């Protein structure tokens, strides 16, 4: 945020009187998320009689 | 009649969690008709899990 503001008088009346504002903002954002989950089984049986 | 069975349970668990926040803002303003104003702010904000 910016303001300037300028007057100036002389009686010989004259007046003057200039004022300038200038405001800018700018916000910005992310998210990113990641899940990963493996679940293996293995199971191996073998009888004999 | 022999009988062998052997169980290896294990099991593991890790979590990290860091967090980082900075913010800073500066403001200065001088007036001697002049009149001159300035204000800026900046924040930041970061997190990961
Ligand atoms: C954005 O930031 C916010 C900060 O509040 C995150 O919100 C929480 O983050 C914690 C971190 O582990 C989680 O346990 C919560 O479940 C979150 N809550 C909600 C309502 O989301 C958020 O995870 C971040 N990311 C996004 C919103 O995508």
């Amino acid at each position: 945020k910016s303001g300037f503001s300028f007057g100036f008088k002389i009686p010989g009346i004259f007046e003057l009187g200039i004022s300038s504002q200038s405001d800018r903002g700018k916000h910005y954002i992310r998210r990113t998320k990641r899940f990963s989950h493996t679940k293996s089984v293995f199971l191996h049986a073998r009888s004999d009689l | 009649y022999r009988v062998l069975f052997y169980v290896d349970s294990e099991k593991l668990k890790q979590n990290d969690f860091n967090s980082v926040e900075e913010k800073k803002c500066k403001s200065s303003g001088w007036h001697f008709v002049v009149k001159f104003s300035s204000h800026g702010c900046k924040e930041l904000e970061n997190a990961l899990k």
